[PDB]
């Protein structure tokens, strides 16, 4: 829309030419060029809060979003336009869809998961460490909506998974896996993170050790 | 480090961020981890002898 | 020192099907061709289209944009002096939104290509773009926007 | 050490030929049929289609 594609103009130019330069052409050094990112990947970015980035890092992190969900399609809307690519999922109302993409399948969103998702960020979800200070955030925070966005546009160093990929019915799977695993409670009692081995190998080491020596001592006698 | 960055016009080896975390990190260890500490531990060294 | 000169964030090239070439006074920004092909490859005698966005470093302009074309005799609908530090937008990449029903200069300078040649996409694809500042050759791939997996015929096992 | 085999920068590459398989040897002779009736010619099988141009 003419007043939508103005705001989000204006915002762009005053929050990001410094590296994504005026007309869209990305800084050489400094960020990409967003001509073809497409509305999905800056509803991911900002709505995420990474895209406000203020440092070049081994990998930009998420942090508290910079924008709110109007001017956030005002900037993706303006970036769809310079460029043209993806858009972000939306409902019969017309703001993002949350609940639509939650597939109902999840099994089939498990095994996606495993094979796509869970190479790099967990078995469910949590984080896994990449190259060089790189790494695979959590996805027990983001939403529906951004980890399927997420999945449309690989952010860095992740793969891009196409809607040919993964068909919109796979996505909205694998994201309804990832709110399910994310949002289920662990049972068995507290879920040492989501990683095994090492929380519980911890876990053993602090507080049954620490319990097992303190009631030797207890039952024992200092000589 | 910052100096030898600074003998220079361009970006000989100090990438901005990396010069800033520098004069950063080195403001902090000079006022709040060199002298505010040394004057505590002079303190222990000889007020309780004075 | 991973935040250093050589830094990943930095050196990240965009996440998008087109190539950018940033030879000559103008830069040029997701480059590829939308190609929709129902077969091993795009037959030659079909139009296959050609999208980028051309945008104009100086201020100081290269708004000519002479011939940009290569094997498959290029032909740019709709010709226009659009860049002077904006962009020129050849044609509407999928999803691109057309903000007035009405169009300005008619397609805002949409580029054709007759093959001449068989094409696949998951190819690189040489294509000259020629500049009055200059001239680069950009390897252009051919690039599908939203355009859904078409359905396999399932297999029946023997 | 390390492995013999190494770069290759020389000789840049051709672009893959567009795959033609063989037909399944003797072995995996099994294939879908083509067709029975009874065919009193040269064969024809049970599958004939025509296109009519104007
Ligand atoms: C939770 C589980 C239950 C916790 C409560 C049980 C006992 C805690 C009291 C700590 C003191 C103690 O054990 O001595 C008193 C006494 C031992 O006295 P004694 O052997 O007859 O003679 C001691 C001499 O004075 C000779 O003593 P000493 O002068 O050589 O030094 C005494 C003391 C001094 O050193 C200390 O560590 C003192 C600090 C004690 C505070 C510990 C609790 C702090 C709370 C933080 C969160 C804990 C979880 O060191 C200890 O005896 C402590 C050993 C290990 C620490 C125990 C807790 C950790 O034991 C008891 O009153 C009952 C002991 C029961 C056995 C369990 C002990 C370990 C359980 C902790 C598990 C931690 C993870 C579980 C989750
Ligand atoms: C080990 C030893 C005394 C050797 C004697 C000399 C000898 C025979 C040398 C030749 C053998 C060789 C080649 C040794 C080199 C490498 C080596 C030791 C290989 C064998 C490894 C092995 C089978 C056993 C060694 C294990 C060992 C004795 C550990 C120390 C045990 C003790 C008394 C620990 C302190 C007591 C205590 C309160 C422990 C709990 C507190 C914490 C948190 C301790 C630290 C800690 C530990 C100790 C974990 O194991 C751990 C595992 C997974 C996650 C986290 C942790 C962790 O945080
Ligand atoms: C000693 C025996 C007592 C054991 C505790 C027993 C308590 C039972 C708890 C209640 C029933 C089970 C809860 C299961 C649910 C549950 O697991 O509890 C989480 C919490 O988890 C956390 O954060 C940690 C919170 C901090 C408190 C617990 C810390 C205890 C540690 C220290 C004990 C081990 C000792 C290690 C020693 C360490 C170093 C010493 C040298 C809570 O939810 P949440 O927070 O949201 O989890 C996120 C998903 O949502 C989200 O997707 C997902 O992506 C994640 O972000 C996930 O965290
Ligand atoms: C290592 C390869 C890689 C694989 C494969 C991969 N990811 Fe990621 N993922 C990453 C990296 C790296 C990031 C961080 C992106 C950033 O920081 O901008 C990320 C970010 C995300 C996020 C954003 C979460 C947040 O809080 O910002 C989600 C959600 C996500 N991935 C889900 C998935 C799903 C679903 C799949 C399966 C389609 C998948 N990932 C496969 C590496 C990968
Ligand atoms: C250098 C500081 C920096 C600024 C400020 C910045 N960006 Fe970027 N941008 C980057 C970097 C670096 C990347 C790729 C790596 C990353 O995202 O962390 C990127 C990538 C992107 C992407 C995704 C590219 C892809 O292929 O997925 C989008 C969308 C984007 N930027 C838009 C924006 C928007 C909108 C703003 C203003 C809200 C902005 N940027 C501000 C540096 C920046
Ligand atoms: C051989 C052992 C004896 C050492 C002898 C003298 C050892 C003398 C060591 C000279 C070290 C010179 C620095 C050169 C750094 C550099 O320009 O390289 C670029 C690199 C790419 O930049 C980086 O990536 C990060 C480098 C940051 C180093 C942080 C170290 C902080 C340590 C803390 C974590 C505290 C640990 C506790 C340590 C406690 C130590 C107490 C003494
Ligand atoms: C990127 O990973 C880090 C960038 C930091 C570069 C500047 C480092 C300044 C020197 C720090 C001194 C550390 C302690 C030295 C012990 C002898």
């Amino acid at each position: 829309q003419s007043a939508l594609l103005r705001t989000g103009k204006q915002l762009f130019e005053t929050s990001c030419v410094s590296c994504h330069g005026a007309n869209l052409q990305g800084v050489p050094d400094r960020g990409p060029s967003l001509i073809g990112t497409g509305e999905a990947a800056v509803y991911f970015q900002v709505s995420t809060g990474r895209m406000p980035a203020m440092r070049g890092e081994a990998q930009a992190p998420s942090k508290p979003p910079h924008f709110d969900e109007s001017q956030i399609d005002a900037l993706g809307a303006y970036v769809q336009a310079n460029g043209g690519g993806p858009t972000v999922p939306r409902d019969d109302h017309g703001a993002v869809a949350q609940e639509s993409l939650i597939g109902g399948d999840v099994a089939r969103g498990g095994d996606l998961f495993r094979l796509n998702c869970a190479s790099c960020h967990n078995f469910t979800g949590k984080g896994g460490a990449l190259s060089s200070g790189k790494y695979a955030p959590d996805l027990g925070d983001a939403n529906p909506a951004q980890i399927y966005t997420a999945m449309l546009t690989g952010p860095q160093n992740m793969p891009k998974f196409s809607d040919r990929q993964l068909t919109p019915d796979e996505k909205r799977d694998i994201v309804a896996y990832v709110r399910e695993s994310a949002e289920t409670p662990s049972y068995g009692g507290y879920g040492l993170g989501g990683f095994g081995p090492a929380p519980e190998g911890m876990a053993m080491w602090i507080i049954g050790m620490v319990a097992a020596i303190g009631v030797a001592m207890w039952i024992g006698s200092r000589a | 480090f910052m100096r030898t960055e600074l003998a220079m016009p361009g970006l000989q080896f100090l990438s901005n961020e990396q010069f800033n975390q520098l004069f950063t990190m080195h403001g902090t260890v000079m006022l709040l981890f060199y002298a505010t500490p040394i004057v505590f531990g002079f303190a222990n060294l000889v007020l309780p002898l004075q | 020192c991973s935040a250093g000169q050589i830094s990943q964030t930095t050196t990240q090239e965009p996440a998008v099907n087109g190539v950018n070439a940033q030879a000559g006074q103008v830069s040029l920004r997701n480059v590829h061709l939308r190609a929709p092909q129902q077969t091993d490859y795009v037959e030659p005698g079909t139009t296959v289209e050609l999208l980028f966005v051309a945008a104009n470093d100086s201020t100081e302009s290269n708004k000519l944009k002479s011939i940009t074309s290569d094997v498959g005799e290029v032909t740019l609908t709709g010709d226009s002096t659009v860049p002077a530090d904006g962009v020129l937008i050849v044609g509407e990449p999928d999803g691109q939104i057309q903000a007035v029903e009405n169009a300005e200069a008619a397609d805002a300078v949409t580029a054709e290509v007759e093959l001449t040649k068989p094409i696949t996409n998951g190819l690189l694809y040489d294509f000259t773009f020629t500049f009055e500042d200059g001239e680069t050759t950009v390897a252009v791939p051919i690039s599908a926007g939203e355009q859904p997996r078409r359905p396999v015929p399932p297999a029946g096992p023997g | 050490c390390s492995p013999p085999g190494e770069t290759a920068s020389s000789e840049p590459g051709t672009t893959p030929a567009i795959w033609t398989g063989s037909p399944s040897p003797a072995a995996p002779s099994g294939e879908d049929h083509g067709g029975g009736h009874g065919a009193g010619a040269a064969g024809a099988g049970e599958t004939l289609t025509a296109e009519l141009k104007t």
